[PDB]
């Protein structure tokens, strides 16, 4: 939801027996294949962008910008993972191709299927199709009743 | 185990690190040894 | 390693040739502790107590008393780590550069890895004195575009709960007036049983060539700076007062004890620059190396620092 | 929290004495006797210094925030990792500093509790109310 | 940390020395109040004062436009020395007790300006020509506001008789029950100060 | 020119470390990254800091001059006079850094794009305008901006 | 190694030293117990209900 | 204990000996016991299911 | 814990855990794949056949 690792703690221990279908969980930060040639940013946090479309925010004048969660033709990058104790978010440039999950948006999500046509809504969700090429990979994966995550490859800007 | 040392020879980074960490605390003794207010 | 490693043998001997920072003069020796510790956060816990109510009178039969209440705070000092990039040429290309006078490329700002780590060095430890002094991490003369800093993370000039005064700017010339405000401050301050315990006063240089002027027709020996010394010393017991100017500063008069007790720097053991392993290198004649630096820190009490701001306006 | 001096910037100066009590820290009462009633019950929801009310259900009933004819007690301390609250009952005279609605409660003011357990002008206002956060009114009311 | 809970010997310590200050602000004001305001104070017995609240004594004021005259403070100060009424025990040490604002004013050159003589210096002479050429003694409390008191230190003119129990004494009552919570009590004696009449002299700085 | 080599007489107080990075002479970005990709290509006239684009043809390899819109092909953030080359970030690469601006009207917040001569102007849209444009020198204006591609 | 009981050393009723005592003959007595400690792997038990609706 | 092998023999069947046992088998199928399986196992029945078996 | 950080030798003995654990569904099967499903199959090479293909 609104914490990458789970906030509550469990009473249960891991089975670690299987080897398939375990990367489903939200702690999952980064991309599923990645290259050592990625560029990678950092910026000052504002709310909890994680695994969705950052833009450039300013302020007044007397702190610095940072990235809130967003999109449209303000797109910047794509958050892919936060440091909480000194509120950082990892940006990947919109100039970079980034392939991994992203939080989609919960209006339509039995309709996404691999090969659809995906961009960014005004909060950073991907949703079904303009100006930012992106491409669903997978199918729509739900892990709370509001939270469902896609796997999207993003490669640049139409 | 500081730079100060000409005998002291670092084996890796990590000594060379904490040599310069414990030269740095030398030196900060050092100027407040000879200060004279 | 200095074998295999020709930069770090270069930051080995070039490590003598950095000056001391100045921020050391504005602290005794006691008061200054060194903590392990790149990035995270201390905590230090507080006991007090506190009188819920009037006393209750002891008469005929009694059972229903008033209560001493108690109470825990925690303090959290949060340390940060931040890196610097510079450029450089590469060793094995200095040759190819040195010339008669000096070794570098004019034209194009290349310098030895040893005179570019000794300049960026010098540039960090003049931040982190700024950051000390003031609070903020900026670039800028205006001020603005600070960087965004973690919670619990201030310096000597804006550290919260502390008495603050301001002169109006129509007084900003009348040395009289900031005196009084001055002595407001001083009458507010509260040092309780330490007090006994040296004093030391920072200006700018506006404030410095004020203090020369005779106090006031003025007085013929006594100056304006003997004055405020004897007003400090009236206040912490006679004990020594020493007077600092910074140029950092910009109309404004910090004063604070050298105790210990009230105020404490705990900065972490590799808060001054410290070169990085990673090395980039090329196909070119040109290098990069990363310098790593720790900030955060200060811890104080209540109602312990004077800040006296003489508004511009 | 309960407690928001956890999460301080610099140590606090004790030498002085005076104006050092009301606090939201400060639980219990100002006044407090050896025969006093007091009951642990499960609570739902934030009902720190503020009038609880039960909600029976299957679980054992709970207390939350709450006044009326509702009002079943006072909250004057919560243990957060039991989630537990100490509640003197209603049948129990109290007096201590619980939270008001908004500053216009004044001394010599007879109080009722409301919906969220605060305390408002029609249980007596012993003295004013105090601000101490943004929203957060504190006032000693001798409650009988 | 969490329930604000401390083990005795700490609890008993912090609630000692809350008391001892509490007693000292009785002793040096005549008054009981936990308020910096100085209202909601607890009712006392009469014959039960303090070195500021002891009637018969002088009391000068000195007036808001003249608070930073420190002229028209001894002025007014000199005033109050003069009706002061030591009797034959005149001989003897006095005591003044001032605030931090009133101690950053005293410590002032005398006045143009003069140099070699403080408004300090200046007290003294002019409490040792009452007394005699003796002893002056000044000190500062925080406990003050705006007010200076002048009184000799003589046992023949005031006298502190206090009860050998005035401190904070623990009781054998310790309040115990099935939880791990306990409680305990301490005690106090307050009164015992005996002044003759006209002796202490006080001056008092109005603000509004 | 980049580095102005002229001889002085007296040393220059430089002894403030803020507001000493808004130069002409300093080439780069702020922030750079070790994974970059800078091409070294043959200039014409002084594109130094500004948006260039390729022109194509004794026939001789293509070239680059300052410029933008339907041309633009990166930003040079470098130049070597000796080897008569820049230093060029190419524009599917992102750069944050000064750059040369058409006038002071340039202030934060605004979206910019890169003219005929290469100098960024307010309005596809090209980079956006992080500080105000300052005149370093004359009718010289520098202003920070981050790029981003266009549109 | 999959299922584990970490109980309190005090789980087991202990007696309390507070006793209430009056002036009649009736007194009253505390037990304290401390409840919970159990560990289980994820897909190790088996739990069969039958309905008997 | 929460995500654990949970199997409902369903009310007509609650007299069905060969019911039970299915929906037993199909739990003990559906156990996962890992590289720990050499080990005791241990199974606790109501005096019904006792007087079934 | 926070970030999900672990030394070196612990991910790498992990990894290889994992990694042996493919290897070892390969063998049986024929087939590489990471979903319970089966789908989703990486194309692998002729003349490359498991004990059930």
């Amino acid at each position: 939801a609104l914490m990458k690792n789970p906030q509550q703690d469990s009473g249960l221990l891991s089975n670690s027996i299987d080897f398939r279908d375990q990367n489903l969980i939200f702690s999952n930060s980064g991309g599923v294949c990645t290259s050592s040639k990625d560029k990678i940013e950092n910026y000052p946090a504002k709310g909890y962008p994680y695994k969705r479309g950052v833009k450039l925010s300013f302020g007044d004048g007397t702190t610095e910008l940072e990235v809130e969660a967003g999109g449209g033709d303000d797109l910047y990058g794509v958050c892919s993972d936060i440091d909480e104790f000194s509120g950082m978010a990892t940006v990947i440039p919109i100039t970079n191709n980034f392939t991994g999950y992203l939080t989609l948006k919960k209006d339509g999500q039995n309709g996404v299927n691999p090969g659809d046509k995906l961009n960014f809504n005004q909060h950073g969700e991907l949703e079904k199709v303009k100006s930012v090429n992106a491409i669903a990979l997978s199918k729509a994966h739900k892990l709370t009743e509001d939270l469902f995550i896609v796997l999207a490859s993003v490669f640049g800007n139409r | 185990a500081s730079l100060l040392d000409s005998n002291f020879v670092p084996i890796n980074f990590t000594e060379f690190v904490q040599a310069i960490s414990n030269t740095y605390k030398q030196r900060r003794i050092q100027f407040y040894e000879n200060l004279k207010r | 390693l200095f074998d295999e490693n020709y930069y770090a043998k270069a930051v080995a001997n070039i490590i003598g040739e950095v000056k001391d920072p100045i921020m050391y003069k504005w602290f005794s020796p006691d008061q200054i502790e060194d903590v392990d510790l790149q990035m995270g956060y201390q905590k230090t816990v507080k006991w007090d107590a506190f009188l819920n109510a009037n006393p209750t009178t002891i008469a005929n039969e009694v059972n229903t008393i008033s209560t001493i209440g108690f109470s825990s705070e925690v303090v959290r000092l949060n340390y940060l780590k931040l890196q610097y990039k510079f450029r450089h040429l590469k060793q094995t290309s200095e040759k190819f550069y040195t010339s008669d006078s000096y070794i570098g490329d004019i034209n194009n700002n290349l310098l030895p890895f040893a005179q570019a780590y000794k300049l960026a060095s010098s540039e960090i430890i003049k931040l982190i004195n700024h950051f000390v002094l003031t609070g903020t991490v900026s670039i800028q003369k205006d001020g603005k575009n600070q960087k965004r800093l973690l919670p619990n993370m201030y310096g000597l000039l804006n550290m919260p709960e502390q008495i603050k005064e301001e002169v109006a700017s129509g007084d900003k010339d009348k040395m009289d007036k900031i005196f009084e405000k001055i002595e407001a401050g001083l009458s507010k301050l509260e040092l309780g049983d330490e007090f006994s315990t040296p004093m030391m006063v920072i200006v700018d240089p506006a404030t410095s060539l004020k203090l020369v002027k005779p106090y006031a027709a003025a007085s013929s020996c006594e100056k304006w700076e003997d004055v405020l010394i004897q007003t400090i010393k009236a206040i912490n017991n006679r004990e020594d007062v020493y007077i600092e100017t910074s140029n950092l500063l910009k109309h404004k008069i910090l004063i604070y004890p050298l105790n210990s007790e009230l105020i404490k720097f705990k900065p972490s053991k590799y808060m001054l620059p410290t070169p990085n392993e990673q090395v980039d290198k090329d196909s070119t004649d040109v290098a990069h190396s990363y310098i790593d630096f720790v900030l955060g820190g200060l811890l104080a009490t209540r109602k312990t620092i004077l800040q006296v701001n003489i508004k511009q306006s | 929290m309960k407690n928001p001096q956890h999460d301080a910037s610099l140590l606090s100066n004790s030498n002085e004495f005076r104006d050092k009590n009301v606090e939201f820290f400060a639980s219990g009462g100002t006044r407090t006797s050896k025969f006093d009633k007091l009951e642990n019950h499960p609570f739902l929801g934030y009902p720190y210094k503020r009038g609880v009310k039960r909600v029976i259900q299957h679980y054992e009933p709970h207390v939350e925030a709450g006044g009326g004819e509702d009002l079943y007690g006072i909250c004057i301390d919560i243990d957060e990792f039991s989630k537990t609250a100490t509640i003197v009952p209603i049948t129990n005279n109290f007096e201590g500093y619980l939270v008001a609605k908004d500053s216009t409660v004044k001394v010599k003011d007879k109080l009722i509790f409301n919906k969220d357990g605060a305390l408002e002008k029609v249980a007596t206002a012993l003295t004013d109310a105090k601000q101490i956060s943004n929203e957060v009114y504190l006032v000693k009311v001798a409650v009988f």
